[PDB]
RNA sequence: GUGAAGAGGGAAACAACCCAGACCGCCAGCUAAGGUCCCAAAGUCAUGGUUAAGUGGGAAACGAUGUGGGAAGGCCCAGACAGCGUCGAGUCGGCCUGCGCGGAAGAU
RNA sequence: GAUGUCGGCUCAUCACAUCCUGGGGCUGAAGUAGGUCCCAAGGGUAUGGCUGUUCGCCAUUUAAAGUGGUACGCGAGCUGG
RNA sequence: GCUGAAAGCAUCUAAGCACGAAACUUGCCCCGAGAUGAGUUCUCCCUGACCCUUUAAGGGUCCUGAAGGAACGUUGAAGAC
């Protein structure tokens, strides 16, 4: 999990999702691309 | 929207009660009940936003999808397959209790809920069965959670269809 | 439930394999049920028991009427034990130390010995300051008791000198060494609170 | 003439029973506070308790809006250093549901001896039963 | 300009900010700033919107299919868009703007 | 028309930007052992040599030897290098 | 994580459901009804006359003196008192 103020799609398999008031990047391809805004 | 708009075909041999805001479908494979969000009118079954509800199309689309699954549930029903990968990983069903050997010092003794049923075709396969799509999903996740498929050899409990991505170690 | 006994004193039991077990000897005479409390009347389930004996002239009329309702002889006090769901007792029933026949461990509650007014060294294990090296009148004194203007007070619960001992203490999970119904004795391994002759409450170990 | 003042000896206080079920906590509490103080009576006198006795039933079913059921926090300090304690609204309802209404009303009553006296006329119950049939409380729809 | 050398009302409290300049008395009335659910005087006022964060009631670069409004557009029953030729209505992503969200750690 | 000062001693109390122990994501994570980030303040968190030292260096421990606030906490509590 | 739309797909979340830590609430120990919101249970005790006026939770006289308490004494592994 990357915890950052700037969360972004890093590839075409990344998806932005808001869960429980938190912006997250989930990626099916790359676990390194998983991000949480914080 | 598009999900919600499309009504669900209710077959003969399947019986649908509607009482207040409750659906309780009968049928051969089993029986199932739910209460929906108060923004849904269930009029086949047909689904639609009630007035004074901004979420009503979102709530109707989920209602549609759940009742489609419930009417599948009490007919063909749901099946989930799991595979054990790894030397010494066996499974065995005994009443409502699956017995997993998964390389621990203790045997794992997982008990199935009220109406899920397991079969072990081989020792390295589990085959779950039930009417409730959510519950069979949850049981399958719980079994996978004992030894989630690991990234070096793919060892552990996997979904049979799951494609476990593999990697090699740090180069020396 | 438990029983009320008296601390007789300490001794040892030699085992054949050459272990000396230190024991407290507890005299547990028959506990007589003086009152049964129930949900309907009292709002909780308990027995009240007495044990021992009191001289008639020291039994007040209110005390005597309470014992007379139960149909028991006056003992030296009254104690309650909470009941679990399956536990049932009747007024006038005698309960003996055979209660503990198959109990492996007990908790023992007593009144600790009284040390009177104790300093911080004894009461709280404070460290002494220098005996020498210039120390002026401050060998066993407590040292600082706070900070400065912030917070400009001493906090509640500050460890200071005061009454030590003479209070209820429970020691948990003592091994039952022997239950001797004939002699009204319970032997427990190790020390328990209070002086020789003091009242003890003995209960099966909660842990 | 001098302006009328209510006299503590002669004040008539009626008994009322209110059902908290589904009522918004703070909007119930203001009406309770008003009536415990006697602000609804022409005889209202700031230094006299002219208010009514109020039984509140079903305190455990009082409502709150938004995410307050999980997010409204009740703090108290024990007086011991570090003794800051807290409970959420949902925890307060589970453990001591009458306190939710009592706390809300106390904060809306005057501070001081008379305000404490006014609070004594509020009788809050968790369920649908009270033991004050003898006082013959009138139903009051707040 | 005010305080100093200026009281009264407001800004929780708060010389110097806002309203306003106390000759004395009144258990009359109208207003100012500021207010009108309870503490606490006065709208639980009216009509039309927005916000779901207790935002309001501490907030920066920057981040985001939060949500309201607006002006253009590209493609679309010569079948788009998504998913699997199927398929059968819209779909797509920039700009402008209202209100929110993250960014957000401190000592009784 | 006086708000006692460095360091030590005694006794602390809070914060969390966590040293240990607890939970977890990513890893250029095979395992063992690490790196990094997130959650977490319940409890715990060296003795000595040298020097007034705080610190530091050194010796030898420890699961760890946390970082800060508290009149650089604490002399109507001690010391006085 | 499950199921699941908004957004035919996807999506742990919007509806709904499940896991998840020495933190939190309990569980363990001690205090504790001045908890003035002063609670409960058991037992014990007192079952006499009369006068007066500012008729009132009024005042006094005679008779009565319980349960129990205190005091005093001998004291205590209780204690500064
Ligand atoms: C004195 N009074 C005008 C205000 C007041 O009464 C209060 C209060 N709590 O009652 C205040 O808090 C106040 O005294 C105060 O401290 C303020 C600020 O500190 C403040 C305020 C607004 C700000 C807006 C923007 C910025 C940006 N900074 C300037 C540069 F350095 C970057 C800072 C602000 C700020 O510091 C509000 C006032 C209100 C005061
Ligand atoms: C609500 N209360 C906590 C304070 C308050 O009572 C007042 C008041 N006047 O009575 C305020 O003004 C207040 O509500 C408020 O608005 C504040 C501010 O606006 C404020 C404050 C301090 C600030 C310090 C720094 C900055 C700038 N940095 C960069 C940005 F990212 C943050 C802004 C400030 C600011 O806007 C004081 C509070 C006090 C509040
Ligand atoms: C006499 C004053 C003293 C006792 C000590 C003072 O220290 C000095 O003034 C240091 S210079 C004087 C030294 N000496 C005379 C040569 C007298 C102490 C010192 C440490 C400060 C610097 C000034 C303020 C202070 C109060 C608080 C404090 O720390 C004190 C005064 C108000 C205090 O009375
Ligand atoms: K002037
Ligand atoms: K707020
Ligand atoms: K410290
Ligand atoms: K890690
Ligand atoms: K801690
Ligand atoms: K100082
Ligand atoms: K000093
Ligand atoms: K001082
Ligand atoms: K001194
Ligand atoms: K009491
Ligand atoms: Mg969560
Ligand atoms: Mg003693
Ligand atoms: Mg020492
Ligand atoms: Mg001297
Ligand atoms: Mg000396
Ligand atoms: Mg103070
Ligand atoms: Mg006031
Ligand atoms: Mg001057
Ligand atoms: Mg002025
Ligand atoms: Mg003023
Ligand atoms: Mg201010
Ligand atoms: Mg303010
Ligand atoms: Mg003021
Ligand atoms: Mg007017
Ligand atoms: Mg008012
Ligand atoms: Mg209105
Ligand atoms: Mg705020
Ligand atoms: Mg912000
Ligand atoms: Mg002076
Ligand atoms: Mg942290
Ligand atoms: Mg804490
Ligand atoms: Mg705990
Ligand atoms: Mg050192
Ligand atoms: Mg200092
Ligand atoms: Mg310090
Ligand atoms: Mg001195
Ligand atoms: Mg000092
Ligand atoms: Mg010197
Ligand atoms: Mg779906
Ligand atoms: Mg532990
Ligand atoms: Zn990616």
């Amino acid at each position: 999990m990357k915890v950052r103020a700037s969360v972004k799609k890093l590839c075409r398999n990344c998806k932005i999702v808001k869960r429980d008031g938190v912006i997250r990047v989930i990626c099916s391809a790359e676990p390194k691309h998983k991000q949480r805004q914080g | 929207s598009r999900v919600a708009k499309a009504p669900v075909v209710v077959p003969a041999g399947v019986d649908v009660k509607i009482n207040g805001q409750v659906i309780t479908i009968k049928g051969k494979n089993g029986e199932l009940t739910r209460t929906l969000n108060d923004a849904v009118e269930v009029k086949t079954l047909t689904f639609g936003p009630r007035d004074g509800y901004a979420d009503g199309w979102a709530q109707a689309g989920t209602a549609r999808a759940l009742l489609n699954s419930m009417v599948i549930g009490v007919t063909e029903g749901f099946t989930k397959k799991l595979q054990l990968v790894g030397v010494g990983y066996r499974a065995a069903v005994k009443g409502n209790v699956i017995n997993l050997s998964l390389g621990f010092s203790h045997p794992v003794d997982h008990q199935l809920p009220a109406g899920i049923t397991a079969e072990c075709p081989t020792q390295t396969e589990i085959v779950l069965k039930g009417a409730d799509k959510q519950v069979i999903g949850q049981v399958a996740a719980d079994l996978r959670a004992y030894r989630r498929p690991e990234p070096y050899k793919g060892k552990g409990v996997r979904y049979a269809d799951e494609v476990v991505r593999t990697k090699e170690a740090k180069k020396k | 439930i438990g029983l009320v006994g008296k601390k007789v004193g300490m001794t040892r039991i030699f085992t054949e394999d050459g272990v000396s077990i230190p024991v407290t000897v507890i005299e547990v005479e028959a506990n007589r049920v003086t009152q049964v409390k129930d949900l309907a009347n009292d709002g909780y389930r308990a027995i009240q028991v007495t044990t021992g004996a009191k001289k008639a002239n020291r039994v007040t009329k209110p005390e005597a009427g309470h014992f007379a309702k139960a149909g028991v002889e006056a003992g030296r006090g009254l104690w309650e034990f909470r009941l679990a769901e399956g536990e049932e007792f009747t007024v006038g029933q005698s309960i003996s130390v055979e209660l503990f026949a198959d109990v492996k461990k007990v908790d023992v509650t007593g009144t600790s010995k009284g040390k009177g007014f104790a300093g911080t060294v004894k009461r709280w294990n404070f460290r002494t300051q220098d005996a020498t090296h210039g120390n002026s009148l401050s060998h066993r004194v407590p040292g600082s008791i706070g900070q400065n203007q912030t917070p400009g007070k001493v906090f509640k619960g500050k460890k200071m000198a005061g009454q030590m001992g003479n209070e209820r203490v429970t020691v948990q999970s003592l091994d039952v060494v022997r239950v001797d119904a004939e002699r009204n004795l319970l032997l427990v391994k190790g020390a328990v609170p209070g002086a020789t002759g003091s009242d003890l409450i003995v209960k099966p170990a909660v842990k | 003439m001098k302006t009328f003042t209510a006299k503590p000896e002669t004040v008539k206080r009626d008994w009322y029973v209110v059902d908290a079920t589904g009522k918004t906590l703070g909007r119930l509490a203001t009406e309770l506070a008003r009536r415990l103080r006697g602000k609804h009576k022409a005889e209202y006198t700031p230094h006299v308790d002219t208010g009514d006795y109020i039984i509140v039933l079903n305190a455990d079913k009082v409502a709150v809006t938004g995410n307050k059921r999980t997010d409204k926090v009740y703090y108290h300090h024990t007086g011991h250093i570090g003794g800051i304690k807290q409970a959420t609204f949902e925890e307060m309802i589970a453990r001591r549901p009458e306190r939710v209404i009592e706390i809300a009303v106390k904060g809306m009553l005057p501070k001081g001896p008379l305000g404490r006296a006014m609070f004594r006329k509020l009788k809050v119950y968790a369920g649908n039963e009270h033991n004050h049939a003898a006082q013959q409380p009138q139903v009051l729809d707040i």
